[PDB]
């Protein structure tokens, strides 16, 4: 299946899924065809004039006939659905063919659990069957916390908020009264009862939101998405009680995410604290075999695995995670 | 070979090294050295790999079980002759367990061989000196050779330098075993030769090592140097080797001879071998030279005069300065080498003309040349000056004390290339900017700290340094932007890491441009600027490393001086029967090589047994793949030989100080006013570095040709700088720019509506604006419009803070406000200039529609957190807008959001920390509690000599304090809380959190805190979690180090804690009733001062509080009822105490007022002090060494030690006899059952004890052995003092010599117990030297006393015997005391030193 472009008024780097290419002002680019019909997809944009953010549209070719059109008024490329079937079918070799599937089956592995109908609940815009995301969009969680922490109320567009599941480790939702220490140190209740059983119903829906967070983080450099992705990883790793199939499936999921992550975005994406905790101290520190290996390979510096530089300039304060030593008896050389 | 060694070793009477005995005195120490060396490798690294960890765990086991390991090891030396295979990569990995026996053997051999003088003075490296110092010694030694520079009679000097080719590689094992058996036990020999004869695995091939030393074995150094000695002996012959070494009963120092005639008796004046590099300095008279040459030319004719061809010379020197190839000198050089080469079988080593340099000094050759340890050296004698200031050594004739020669130094070509490849390697890697900087730094420092003054003379190296530094910069720049910058601020490179810079160290000429030296500060009263043009000082360069490292010459001259001084000071102290105190050397501590500081390190008595330590460090290259670049110095032996702290200080200052540096960063954007030093071998991620420095990197002076404005903001981007756009997008997410604008305008509207009347305002209208208006950067419109009741008389336009307006400018009835936001960069962020220009531009705009000719443009720079305003004012308006902007800038919640997101992006890190800055709020009306959890989980510790640590928990408490009211909620945590629980240090935090939230619950809404401030950061999560039902209570951390932990030094608090038998809440006012007379603020400063003192020196602080016993503590109080006048004194005393103790630790005297956090017989003083002695019992150190079951073990009951210390004195020695008996069926275990307090007259450094008490009449005294005596002292010694010996002998010489001396070093904080036996020589000297009062005296020897084995135990208890009169302390009854007295005794309770029985009565006030 096929997404035509009406034209290409302005110079822009275009991405589809994990692919990318440049289009020049008024290049005769008439879109993309032979798009693999199975998956969700994302077609995204960064204008050569460095003034723009990254933006994009998630869609599913099975849900309709979709095409891209520049809107000079708004100054961006817009997805649209061709309502009139015959009208579309009318709308040669500058229609480029989507590539043959790599040996990895990379995109499926990144989007295995991602579903358009799930996307559409996180990005809320009813009139459309495709979903618009960009770099600047905040989360419903952040928007809530703001007003919580806090004349003209005049709303923000709800479609410009990412309605990710609210995950907050220091919340009443996460911590049962009378089980404060238990629930904070072992997040199994929050994961299994509140999240998996309560909200997501199953591990497929969990993984979908996790995979979608990641990809919005990667494609758009969206802050709330990188946060959500880390928080959903940390929630599993911080639970002593997790279904076996989730742990095995997570290892693979993360492996592919870290494999596909371009070096040049890793700084911004990866959270040093979360990755060190999950891998080396959490309940699930032994459980992510393949992810540990690829991370230690691509990003040792992040994990303190860069195996030794000279103290230049030549202090100590007392330690919280030991007892306070009142006194002692010490046998030793004088 | 071997014939030479036999003749040599017999000539030396060499005493073969035995197999290590079962009870080898040092075996212990030898083992720790070996294992410490083995661990060392893991000191650096945090996350271990598997085998790294597995290896480490092996060593620790070995360490944790010493004597087992010793017996394993000696077993394998005795019997093991087949071994695991060795992996190589050349670096050798040897089976971890083998390495233990091997490193143990290494140490044993080097120690014993050093003791036995196996290796003569010429063999290097020597523990004696670092390599640069060898080179120096060698050049001085040459200069000091008798007549060496004389060419009157056609003399010649010849310096031959070459390599013993393949020395290690051709070692023959059968020969090696034979050789070893001359010097070591034959079983050690067999071990050694067998251990070389093992399988080596490389790639896929393995092969049995048939010959060749394996350099990676830990004792390879020993072999290599022993073998080298064989070759030295061939080169030198027995006689000359004997001249050089000196007689084995009186050996020569390196290069020294017994007389001048022996020096001159042989042409070989000097010899040295550094591993496989030999140096030979010959001297010839004209005849001997020609003789030798003719003999050579006979074998090897050179008719055509070709001998200059292929004659190695030193290219690093100018042509005139290198050796001149004059035919006579060239033939002498070749003849000397020919002679030398002939002396050594090629089966031992390959000596080739091609790898030799032969420098000839003569009437035709004024320079003597050599290369050593990386240095090219050229000696020019003054007399030859006719024949000059960089990298030069002055060579002084020791006899005339005149400078007779200069040594010129350069860094060798080889070492220049090595450094060049290190830098090229950095650039050529797989990295964070900081990591690249840190590698540059390591390489630079490694180069400079070694080669020092040689560098400045080496122009090709200066060039490489400069080019290398530029390439490091260029790498950072290319990472920052394809485009590459017009110019670049040096602040980003050379600012230290603590301030977020790369902390590069420079070796280059770098201008700091004046334009980079501007900074500004916003105050309440206005904006202050600094620019370079304002001062008349020097133009600023980045400091370079050149001038921060003391030259080797100055180190060495100063070392000679401070070590002579030390010897002299030590002599002088010994002359007064004293030991030299370290305080007398304070001031030469960081001088000397070794550093004088080494004399007083704790590990010193053990390092004494670490021999071969230099070569051992150098050979690590063969057995570890990554080693320190500082392979040539060892800080345990050498001390620290550089210190670059002044560099950091100077770079900061040159860059314009903190203030200037931070103006280049996003620091002001965070909304912090003051620097405090808090970001986090850890790197700054490139993203973060980029963001932090963005104001100075992302500006038009750095990048041009690509200027755009970022959608949804007014931020400009001056190129595609990696990561920055996204960082900034994230910061301003969800239309924050527009929201800040709207939010600020809303605030101003609110304020205006509160002033309708006061300012005759009719109405205030909030305009509605285009969506993007807040970030239309080239036109504007009004945001607020304002209607006059009647009329306004307004000024012509002026700035917000200009003070002197004239309101005669215009009449108006409509005033507008335009709130402008900008995001400034380093080039342009002057908000005053900006708002004036924008106002004057926009108001004469034909596109900005303002609704009247009169109004005010307000401006806020979001990047620099500064503001101003310009336009028309009427009376009252300017001060209102002043106050309003002051409050808006602090409080606006959208600005708050901006600053948090900036702080997040920078990983600064959240409720606001408590701070000096906001400290004062503690005393507003907002109710607040401090929580300190430090004393919640407390233990006492038992550590045995092994390393086993048992803790036991004692009662603790939660310290929760209202700093405004002084109310202290002290929750007692009884030990039962911990019973059966695990992970106690984590549980402690949650238990604290639970107990605090319960306290808050128990208070009525009235009194519930608004904030809880936790002293320790690990309390944050647990308390936030436990306070979820109280969302309006903020939990705050603090950076302040508050001294609440010292609360348990307040007796009345200790007492209730220690007495509690269940959980309990006790309420206190920690301010007593101070608030009747003083403020909360003042009470808290006083509390904090008092607790700081108690924390810093409990004893002194409690002395201060206890001085006047007339001033008491009310029953419902914690502190004494001082007057105001007395509190002033007390306070000042504690200020002093703190800083005394601070100068007594950091060595400082008196400095800048920045702040932090009748006569005779005053026995009364010491009597109060003595009531504090019990505190010292909290840390008890017992002198201990490896259990020997052959020896007695003496067991002192805890209860007797307790009582002994309680009754003792802070200054005066107190003594008693100990009695006991061997346990049942345990002859070796001698239990102390009774202490006998005996009449005595004590002194500071001694005690007159009366004689062995006759106690035969008392019951239970059947059985009781006299065991010896026990006493306090105030000096810490590793031996029995001369005075102890004198006293011990007097007591025991004629009666029971096996009596021990238990000496207790009593000091604030602790007691240290040492038990000793006294030798018969000990006893002899004591007889000769009666009534000795000093630590030393003529004849005295530490070795008079030997370590006795002492245990404490609380399983047994003792009792006391006392004089029947109860009195024992005769200080105040001297005349009544008779030391030869025959006293009587009874069981009882010894009075304390200054009990009333012992001292003058004190008149009190008839209550």
């Amino acid at each position: 299946n096929t997404v035509p472009f009406t034209s290409a008024p302005i110079e822009v780097t275009i991405g589809i899924d994990q692919y990318s290419f440049n289009v020049k002002e008024n290049q005769p680019f008439h879109g993309i065809k032979d798009i693999p019909i199975g998956h969700v997809h994302v077609i995204h944009f960064q204008h050569a004039d460095n003034s723009s953010m990254r933006y994009g549209y998630w869609f599913d070719c099975r849900m309709g006939n979709f095409y891209i059109q520049y809107d000079p008024k708004d100054g961006l490329y817009k997805m649209m659905e061709e309502r009139d079937g015959a009208k579309f079918e009318n709308i040669r070799q500058m229609m480029v063919s989507y590539p043959k599937i790599d040996e990895d089956d990379t995109w499926y592995n990144l989007t295995e659990f991602v579903q358009m109908d799930k996307i559409r609940k996180i990005v809320r815009k009813d009139e459309n069957q495709f979903s618009y995301v960009d770099s600047s969009m905040t989360t419903v969680q952040e928007n809530e916390l703001l007003k919580s922490s806090l004349e003209a109320k005049n709303e923000d567009d709800p479609a410009h908020s990412l309605n990710y599941t609210v995950i907050n480790f220091k919340s009443r939702e996460a911590i049962r009264p009378g089980h404060e220490m238990e629930d904070f140190l072992d997040k199994s209740y929050y994961l299994n009862t509140v999240m998996l059983q309560g909200i997501f119903k199953n591990s497929s829906n969990y993984f979908g939101e996790l995979q979608f967070a990641f990809l919005n983080a990667m494609f758009f450099g969206n802050y709330g998405s990188s946060l959500q992705w880390h928080a959903m990883i940390e929630l599993i790793c911080s639970s002593a009680t997790v279904p076996k199939h989730m742990l095995d499936k997570l290892d693979e999921i993360l492996y592919y995410q870290i494999k596909t992550l371009p070096e040049q975005y890793s700084d911004i994406l990866l959270n040093e604290r979360v990755w060190n905790i999950c891998l080396y101290s959490s309940f699930q520190k032994n459980s992510l075999h393949n992810t540990e290996k690829i991370m230690e390979n691509k990003y040792p510096e992040l994990l303190g695995k860069d195996n030794d530089d000279a103290l230049i300039y030549g202090d100590d304060e007392d330690d919280e995670h030991n007892p306070t030593i009142v006194g002692g008896l010490y046998y030793q050389r004088p | 070979g071997s014939g030479v060694m036999v003749e040599w070793l017999e000539s030396r009477s060499f005493s073969p090294i035995p197999f290590p005995p079962l009870t080898y005195k040092n075996d212990t120490k030898i083992l720790v050295l070996a294992l410490e060396d083995l661990k060392d490798v893991y000191a650096s690294k945090v996350r271990l790999n598997a085998s790294e960890r597995e290896e480490l765990a092996l060593i620790e086991e070995a360490y944790d079980n010493p004597h087992d390991t010793l017996n394993r090891i000696k077993k394998y030396l005795l019997t093991q002759r087949v071994f695991k295979p060795v992996d190589i990569t050349p670096v050798y990995s040897v089976d971890p367990l083998e390495k233990i026996t091997d490193a143990y053997l290494d140490q044993y051999l080097w120690y014993e061989a050093d003791q036995r003088k196996l290796f003569p003075n010429w063999i290097k490296p020597s523990d004696s000196e670092i390599p640069p110092l060898l080179v120096y010694k060698w050049t001085q030694g040459i200069n000091n050779l008798s007549e060496i520079w004389d060419v009157s009679r056609g003399q010649s000097a010849v310096l031959l330098e070459t390599t013993l080719g393949e020395m290690a590689e051709k070692i023959d094992f059968t020969l090696l075993n034979r050789l070893l058996r001359l010097i070591v036990d034959p079983n050690i020999a067999d071990y050694i030769t067998a251990k070389n004869n093992v399988v080596i695995n490389f790639k896929d091939m393995s092969h049995v090592n048939k010959y060749g030393l394996i350099r990676g074995l830990k004792f390879a150094s020993f072999i290599f140097q022993y073998y080298g000695l064989v070759i030295d002996l061939l080169l030198l012959g027995q006689e000359r080797a004997t001249d050089l070494a000196g007689p084995a009963n009186n050996p020569n120092e390196f290069m020294q001879f017994k007389s001048k005639e022996v020096e001159k008796a042989h042409p070989i004046r000097l010899y040295t071998r550094y591993l496989d590099r030999i140096y030979m300095l010959f001297h010839f008279e004209e005849d001997e030279g020609e003789e030798l040459t003719d003999e050579y030319l006979a074998e090897n004719p050179d008719p055509n005069f070709e001998n200059s061809i292929g004659y190695n010379n030193r290219k690093c020197w100018p042509k005139d300065s290198r050796m001149r190839l004059i035919r006579q000198d060239v033939n002498l050089g070749r003849a000397v080498f020919w002679e030398i080469q002939s002396r050594v079988p090629t089966s031992l080593t390959s000596i080739k003309w091609e790898n030799a340099f032969v420098s000839v000094y003569s009437k035709n050759n004024p320079n003597l040349l050599f290369s050593m340890c990386g240095f090219e050296v050229r000696i020019l004698p003054r007399q030859r000056m006719e024949e000059n200031d960089e990298g030069v050594w002055d060579l002084v004739d020791e006899r005339t004390k005149q400078r007779t020669a200069k040594a010129y130094l350069k860094v060798s070509e080889e070492e220049i290339k090595k450094f060049d490849s290190r830098i090229r390697g950095i650039l050529m890697a797989s990295t964070t900017f900081t990591k690249v900087a840190a590698k540059w730094n390591t390489s630079l420092i490694s180069l400079f700290t070694y080669f020092r003054e040689a560098i400045v003379a080496t122009e090709p190296l200066l060039d490489i340094l400069v080019k290398g530094e530029t390439r490091i910069q260029n790498r950072v720049k290319l990472g920052l932007n394809s485009k590459m910058p017009t110019r670049f601020p040096p602040a980003v490179f050379y600012t230290p890491k603590e301030l977020g810079g790369l902390g590069m160290i420079s070796a280059s000429h770098i201008l700091i441009p004046a334009s980079d030296l501007s900074w500004s500060k916003q105050t309440d009263t206005g904006i202050t600027h600094f620019r370079a043009g304002m001062t008349h000082e020097d133009e600023k360069l980045i400091p370079t490393i050149f001038r921060y490292i003391t030259t080797w010459e100055n180190e060495f001259l100063d070392s000679q001086r401070v070590w002579a001084e030390y010897a002299t000071k030590r002599q002088e102290a010994i002359q007064q029967n004293r030991r030299l105190a370290f305080e007398e050397l304070e001031g030469s501590w960081d001088r000397g090589i070794p550093r004088i500081s080494t004399l007083f390190q704790r590990d010193r008595h053990t390092l004494a047994y670490d021999r071969g330590h230099r070569i051992r460090r150098e050979f690590k290259q063969y057995s570890l793949e990554r080693n320190s670049p500082f392979w040539w110095t060892n800080s345990h032996h050498d001390g620290k030989l550089w210190n670059l702290n002044a560099y950091r200080t100077d770079v900061i200052q040159a860059l314009g100080g903190i203030e200037t540096i931070l103006e280049h960063t996003l620091f002001k954007g965070t909304g912090f006013n003051s620097w405090e030093g808090l970001f986090w071998l850890s790197q700054i991620p490139n993203r973060r570095f980029t963001l932090w420095w963005s104001p100075t990197i992302n500006r038009a002076n750095v990048y041009v040709g690509f200027l755009v404005q970022l959608d949804l903001t007014g931020i400009f981007l001056h190129g595609k700088i990696p990561t920055l756009k996204i960082s900034l997008i994230q910061i301003f997410r969800a239309h924050l720019w527009q929201k800040i604008h709207e939010s600020i305008v809303f605030d101003i509207c609110q304020i205006l509506d509160g002033e309708l009347d006061v300012l005759q305002i009719e109405s205030v209208t909030k305009e509605t604006v285009h969506p993007r208006k807040s970030y239309k950067m080239n036109s504007s419109a009004a945001d607020i419009t304002m209607e006059s009741v009647h009329e306004w008389e307004v000024s012509k336009p002026s700035l917000l803070h200009e003070t002197n307006d004239s309101f005669k400018g215009l009449i108006t009835n409509k005033m507008w406000f335009d709130v402008q936001l900008r995001y400034g960069d380093y080039d342009s962020h002057d908000i005053s200039r900006y708002v004036r220009a924008k106002f004057l531009d926009y108001t004469t705009d034909n596109v900005s529609m303002y609704p009247s000719p009169t109004g005010v443009m307000i401006g806020i720079d979001l990047a620099y957190n500064m503001y101003d305003a310009y336009g028309n004012w009427f009376n009252g308006l300017k001060p209102l807008i002043q106050n309003s902007m002051r409050t808006i800038m602090k409080a606006n919640p959208a600005l708050y959001v901006l600053r948090e997101r900036i702080r997040k992006g920078l990983q600064i890190y959240q409720e606001p920390f408590l701070n000096s800055s906001n400290y004062a709020e503690l005393f507003n009306n907002d109710i607040k509690l401090f929580v300190d959890d430090t004393n919640v989980y407390r233990v006492t510790v038992h550590k045995t000599f092994e390393g086993n640590v048992a803790t036991k928990a004692i009662n603790g408490c939660i310290f929760t304090l209202n700093p405004k009211t002084g109310h202290l909620f002290l929750k007692i945590i009884h030990t039962s809380v911990w019973a059966g629980q695990k992970r106690l240090s984590q549980l402690a935090k949650w238990k604290t959190a639970e107990e605090v939230s319960a306290l808050v619950r128990s208070l009525p809404k009235e009194e519930q805190p608004k904030q809880i401030i936790v002293t320790r950061k690990a309390m944050l999560d647990p308390l936030e979690v436990h306070m979820l039902d109280f969302p309006n209570i903020a939990i705050r951390p603090t950076e302040l180090r508050l001294p609440f932990s010292a609360a348990m030094s307040i007796d009345k608090l200790s007492d209730v804690v220690m007495k509690a038998t269940e959980p309990q809440m006790v309420l206190f006012n920690i301010y007593d009733d101070w608030l009747d007379r003083i403020s909360s603020y003042t009470a808290f400063s006083r509390l904090t001062l008092l607790l700081r003192a108690l924390k810093t020196n409990e004893e002194s602080a409690k002395m201060i509080l206890l001085s006047d016993p007339t001033i008491t503590i009310k029953s419902y109080h914690l502190w004494p009822s001082f007057t105001d006048e007395q509190w002033i004194t007390i306070e000042s005393q504690m200020r002093d105490l703190i800083l005394t103790e601070y100068g007594r630790k950091y060595n400082v005297n008196i400095s800048a007022l920045t702040q932090t956090e009748s006569s005779k017989n005053e026995w009364r003083k010491s009597a109060i002090a003595n009531t504090l002695l019990y505190l010292r019992l909290k840390n008890i150190y017992v002198s201990a060494d490896d259990f020997v079951e052959e020896q007695n073990v003496y067991v002192l009951p805890k209860n007797l030690l307790k009582k002994f210390i309680e009754i003792s004195d802070v200054k005066i020695q107190v003594a008693a006899f100990i009695y006991g008996m061997s346990a049942k069926d345990h002859p070796k275990v001698k239990e102390i059952k009774t202490v006998v307090l005996v009449p005595q007259l004590g002194h500071v450094g001694s005690v007159q004890i009366s004689n062995i008490p006759d106690i035969g009449d008392l019951p239970d005294t059947e059985g009781l052995e006299l065991l010896g005596w026990i006493h306090t002292q105030t000096e810490e010694l590793k031996f029995m003092a001369a005075s102890e010996v004198a006293t011990h002998s007097k007591l025991f010489a004629d009666k029971k010599r096996d009596c021990i001396d238990i000496s207790i070093f009593s000091t604030p904080g602790s007691v240290s117990l040492s038990a000793y036996n006294l030798t018969d020589e000990g006893y002899q000297w004591g007889e000769e030297n009666k009534d000795i009062m000093n630590v030393l005296s003529e004849g005295f020897e530490p070795t008079f006393s030997t370590h006795a084995q002492l245990l404490l135990s609380d399983r047994i208890t003792g009792n006391f015997i006392i004089p029947s009169g109860n009195v024992w302390n005769y200080t105040f009854m001297g005349t009544a005391f008779n030391q030869e007295g025959d006293y009587n005794f009874k069981y009882g309770i010894p009075l304390e030193f200054y009990n009333e029985m012992h001292r003058p009565v004190h008149f009190l006030q008839f209550s």
